[PDB]
């Protein structure tokens, strides 16, 4: 299990930006511009335009709020009139340079339109959302527009009990079928197109009821998922449907230890400048006994695809004769490929789409859009397993260090309104630091990354506003010890200046710089004055930051004993010295001791110089 | 060796509508119960249900569906059939009786209802009228 995070940052010790609209709530939609440096929130009953380098500055607003006889038609509907009666903006995706394409729940008539970003107005093209965008506020939901076509997925109708993923293409609009092979009780992750004869692909992830296990409740399963950008359905079967889409279960586990992962609450995409391959962070919980534990696996796209493209389907059979239980199919697969896209190969073989496949694949794609392998993360294992701690959301950035050593930078945050940064060191997890976003421990719903030359943020989203964050505080370390020890890639200290500056942001010399990654502040060059009364008590102060490292005193070169009488400790850090009196007096030392690798770490944390008076 | 079941019944503007009862066929993942167009504005899009007029049901091959008869009364069209109880652990077939709104076309109305005669000594409907 990882540690506990290294730094603890009080919202009060740190600059972080902060942005809400008075009586407005629920800002879970984060969409930022192309030029970066405006973050568009989409929140319940509005739709706002922020400077995203100063997310307090509001530049834009638009409301969207619910009339007073479409909140009675849903409470009249025994819902909520003050709560779910109310229009949760589900959809906030880039529609073009002037416009965005926005989705609200709409007291349970989900709605769609275009706000004009001239303007910031709504265009009242009031295009009916169902398939788009959830009727409930509880409803999971995952959009991606790719070439101005929404892929959605979500629930197809009020109760939930229609799931659906589709495209809004009107050209070729496409959906799932609504049977259980397909979709088992899906709850919606996320959605991105994996862009490249060899067409694109939208990948899908959620959560659904598995078919392939049998347990004492029903197991759910997190599901890697694909569809390819050029489908346009079948013909004379899978009319308007997807003929494109296989799935897969996406593993995040431990078996040495018995933990298992299977229920998937975020996927982030890390697109390396350098890597020719994108992978997929994804953070998962298990669904029994989660008290709480999380679990951050990266899957290499790579991986996944091998799947989709080689591995063998799954057969459903019947079974003593009422039963269906799913099974490895090793039976003769048609050519060309079921769930393959239209690639090289088959346009040699005279076809041209999936309009013009065989009924063969099409009919075997339909009853086989499960796959017997499952999707395995990158080392076999997760990047991290922590306890204590329910993760929400997450985001990574590939950062070079000093050495040039690349650190895959995690950035997960938790349902008590905290961000946690992680990185995989030498095969150990270090949680370099933890910040308290949120003052009211209010659950970060979404976040988003903005890696980009000058607005270096993090933005996260919960129900009472939304907080906007650097990605590191080198500015906090005092000493060129506490600079290194933090073991921050983002972190170098800098002789000249005196102060622990930001590597790759700051204006500093590359060559005449302090980093090691192994926490050895030997790379590193190198008196409060207290008069108290006789008889008195004195309090010397002393204060740290490392949650890893135990503070001691010494009085007179010697490690003193806090023990009554004469001592105490005070907060577990402040020393108390109780009957002053001519001996007292001289130099106490408050010192530090923490753990790196092997070697203890001491620092002197204060210095006082206490003199008793006569 | 595999029953089908029809009524011809009118729309809310006179439209002619079929009910059909398909019973399960070992490709036929078709849903037990629809309401088709039998005379639509495209007439080469005639027998097609309108994606919502159908009882969706996950598990066909399970519920193993035998239809015995389709038949209206008022605003009502029902059906009588065999099909497996899965809510017994016997998961026995029982003759049930269905009911459906005549313009309910998502098929919200549909409830059903199991048959006894006489406490199902006789458990097997064949025929009615
Ligand atoms: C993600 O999965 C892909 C799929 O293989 C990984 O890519 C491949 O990794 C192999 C392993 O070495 C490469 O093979 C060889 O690399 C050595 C190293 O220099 C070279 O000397 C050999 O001549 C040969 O090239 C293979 O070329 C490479 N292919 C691609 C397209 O990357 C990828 O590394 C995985 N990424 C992660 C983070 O796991
Ligand atoms: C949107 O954001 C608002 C802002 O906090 C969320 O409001 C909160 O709603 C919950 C209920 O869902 C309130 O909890 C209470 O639950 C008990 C249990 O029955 C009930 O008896 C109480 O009357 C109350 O509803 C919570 O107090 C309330 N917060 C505030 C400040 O009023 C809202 O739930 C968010 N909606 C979504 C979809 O996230
Ligand atoms: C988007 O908003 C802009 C903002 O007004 C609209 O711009 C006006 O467009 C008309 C022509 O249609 C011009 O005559 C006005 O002078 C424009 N005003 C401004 C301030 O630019 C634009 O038309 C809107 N787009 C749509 C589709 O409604
Ligand atoms: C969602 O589907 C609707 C259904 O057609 C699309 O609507 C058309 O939109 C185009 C402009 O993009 C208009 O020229 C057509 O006249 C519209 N037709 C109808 C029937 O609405 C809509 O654009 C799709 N939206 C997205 C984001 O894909
Ligand atoms: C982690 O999240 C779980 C829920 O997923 C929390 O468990 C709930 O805690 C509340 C607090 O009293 C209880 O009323 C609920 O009944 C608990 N539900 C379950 C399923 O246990 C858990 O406390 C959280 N823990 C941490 C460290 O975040
Ligand atoms: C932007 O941030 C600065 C930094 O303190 C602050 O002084 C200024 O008022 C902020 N702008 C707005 C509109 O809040």
């Amino acid at each position: 299990f990882a540690p506990i995070p290294r730094i603890t940052w009080e919202h009060r010790e740190v600059h972080l930006v902060q942005f809400h609209e008075p009586d407005i709530y629920n800002y879970s939609a984060l969409l930022l511009s192309e030029d970066k440096d405006t973050l568009y929130i989409g929140a319940r009953e509005a739709v706002f335009a922020v400077n995203a380098l100063n997310i307090s500055e509001k530049q834009h607003e638009v409301y969207w709020k619910v009339s007073e006889d479409k909140k009675a038609k849903c409470a009249e509907k025994g819902k909520s009139k003050q709560t779910e009666c109310l229009n949760y903006i589900r959809v906030l995706q880039p529609l073009s340079a002037t416009s965005l394409y926005v989705c609200g729940t709409n007291a349970f008539q989900p709605a769609c339109d275009h706000l004009n970003l001239t303007s910031f107005k709504f265009l009242g093209k009031n295009e009916d959302g169902k398939g788009r965008c959830p009727f409930d506020p509880a409803h999971s939901y995952t959009s991606v527009m790719v070439d101005g076509e929404l892929y959605s997925g979500t629930s197809y109708n009020f109760l939930g009990s229609e799931p659906i993923i589709s495209r809004n293409s009107s050209h070729s609009p496409l959906r799932t079928e609504y049977a259980i092979p397909w979709l088992n009780e899906p709850s919606f992750v996320f959605a991105d197109v994996i862009r490249k004869g060899e067409d694109d692909r939208v990948y899908f992830f959620f959560t659904e009821v598995s078919v392939e296990y049998e347990f004492v409740f029903r197991v759910l399963i997190p599901r890697i998922a694909r569809v390819c950008k050029g489908d346009q359905g079948g013909l004379r079967t899978l009319q308007k449907k997807w003929t494109s889409f296989l799935k897969a279960r996406l593993i995040c586990s431990r078996p040495d230890s018995g933990l298992v992962f299977n229920v998937l609450r975020d996927v982030f995409v890390l697109r390396s400048p350098g890597l020719k391959v994108p992978v997929f962070y994804a953070l998962f919980t298990p669904q029994l006994n989660n008290v709480g534990l999380s679990a951050v696996c990266a899957y290499n796209l790579s991986t996944a695809e091998e799947v989709f493209s080689h591995g063998k389907y799954m057969q459903s059979t019947t079974v003593e004769q009422s039963h269906t239980k799913w099974v490895r199919y090793n039976g003769p697969v048609p050519k060309p490929r079921p769930g393959a896209c239209i690639d090289s190969e088959a346009r040699a073989a005279n076809y041209t789409s999936s309009l013009n496949l065989p009924d063969k694949t099409l009919q075997f794609v339909k009853d086989h859009p499960l796959m017997d392998d499952s999707v395995t993360p990158i080392d076999n294992r997760p990047r991290l397993i922590k306890k204590d701690v329910n993760y929400t959301q997450i985001v990574v950035d590939r950062t070079q260090a000093l050495d040039g050593t690349v650190y895959d930078v995690m950035f997960v945050s938790t349902d008590r309104g905290a961000l946690h940064k992680a990185i995989s060191l030498e095969h150990a997890v270090h949680i370099i630091e933890e910040t308290q976003l949120f003052q009211d421990f209010e659950p970060v719903q979404t976040l988003l990354l903005s890696s980009k030359k000058g607005n270096r943020f993090v933005y996260a989203g919960s129900n009472s506003g939304v907080v906007q964050a650097p990605l590191a505080f080198c500015g906090k370390h005092g000493t060129c010890e506490d600079c290194v020890l933090a073991r921050d890639p983002y972190c170098a200290w800098s002789p000249p200046t005196a102060t622990c500056v930001a590597l790759h942001q700051t204006e500093s010399p590359s060559r005449g710089l302090i980093q090691e990654m192994s926490g050895d502040a030997s790379v590193c060059p190198d008196y409060r004055q207290h008069f108290f009364k006789h008889g008195g008590t004195a309090e010397l102060k002393c204060s740290q930051k490392s949650n890893l490292a135990r503070v001691f005193w010494k009085f007179q070169n010697g490690v003193l004993k806090a023990e009554s009488p004469k001592y105490g400790l005070m907060g577990r850090k402040n020393l108390l010295i109780f009957n002053l009196s001519e001996g007292d007096s001289g130099v106490y030392q408050c010192l530090s001791e923490e753990r790196v690798k092997n070697k203890t770490v001491f620092q002197v944390v204060a210095k006082h110089v206490l003199e008793v008076k006569v | 060796a595999v029953s089908t079941v029809g009524l011809v019944a009118q729309g809310l503007a006179g439209e002619p509508l079929l009910f059909v009862g398909r019973g399960y066929t070992s490709g036929g993942g078709i849903p037990p119960i629809t309401t088709r167009a039998l005379w639509p504005p495209d007439p080469q899009a005639a027998f097609s249900y309108e994606e919502t007029a159908k009882l969706a049901v996950g598990r066909l091959s399970e519920y193993s569906h035998h239809f015995v008869s389709a038949f209206a009364r008022g605003a009502s069209a029902y059906f009588l059939f065999l099909r497996r109880d899965l809510q017994a652990q016997s998961r026995a077939f029982r003759a049930y009786v269905s009911r459906v709104c005549l313009r309910d076309q998502h098929y919200y109305s549909y409830v059903e209802l199991p048959l006894a005669c006489e406490g199902g000594r006789y458990g097997l409907i064949q025929a009615a009228a």
